[PDB]
């Protein structure tokens, strides 16, 4: 999932 | 009184990423879905997926859960956006 992705 | 069960959801994405990608918005959708579901039983999870500032509301069954959720999501990066849950005024529509 896309649930914490940083730049 | 009112005993908020709405939280808004900001900066979760921008329309512009459902251009070029018919996949993207059910994929965010879910994923929403799935993190909210351990906050409380979801009444209503709705995807402003023309609103500019990328909003999502989620309705719950208590008011608790509402907490639970802004506590968790507020300030969570998402997608490489830094997203931002508030509880719903009760007035404002997206």
């Amino acid at each position: 999932n896309r649930w914490d992705e940083t730049p | 009184m009112r005993h908020e069960r709405v939280v808004i959801i900001k900066n979760m994405f921008h329309p512009m990423d459902f251009e070029d990608d018919p996949l993207v918005l059910n994929e965010i959708r879910e994923d929403l879905r799935v993190e909210c579901s351990k906050f409380g039983q979801i009444r209503k999870l709705l995807l402003f997926d023309r609103h500019p500032d990328g909003v999502a509301s989620v309705s719950f069954r208590d008011p608790e859960e509402a907490d639970y959720c802004i506590q968790t999501l507020d300030g969570r990066w998402f997608g490489g956006r830094q997203i931002t849950a508030q509880a719903w005024d009760g007035t404002t529509d997206y």
